[PDB]
């Protein structure tokens, strides 16, 4: 995964 | 103050660990590019031996979703 | 990118190694971060000679240690 995945996993 | 320093400990849920990441990493100074490339290599080298094997194992391809549930049996709470 | 300068199949180690560096002058990171990009980025873009003497040194090796046994390469 990246970053982005991340961002969309978590929110902000 | 630095994703260099964030390494999973060996009872550590998986969750805890990302969580732990993403925060460090959305405050690192770095390009998006650079911040994905991040996840893609330092999250699984940092992760604990039995993370580490699960996230090779599943591979690269795997969602986040995925990626947490196939790790939620290693360690403690 | 950084993460896309990445080493001719037979271009020098040195002329490589310096546009590394000079990206690497105006890349967004934390000196931390740039120099353990120089440790270990640095190798995984290098050229399949190049790479596996550097793989050798093992980690730990600062990029003047990889310029000395990788600048002959080639000749």
């Amino acid at each position: 995964i990246t970053f982005e995945d991340l961002l969309d996993y978590y929110g902000p | 103050t630095s994703i260099l320093d964030i390494r999973q400990g060996p009872k550590e849920p998986f969750r805890d660990y990302v969580d732990r990441f993403y925060k460090t990493l959305r405050a690192e100074q770095a390009s998006q590019e650079v911040k994905n490339w991040m996840t893609e290599t330092l999250l699984v080298q940092n992760a604990n031996p039995d993370c580490k094997t699960i996230l090779k194992a599943l591979g690269p391809g795997a969602t986040s979703e995925e990626m947490m549930t196939a790790c939620q049996g290693v360690g403690g709470p």
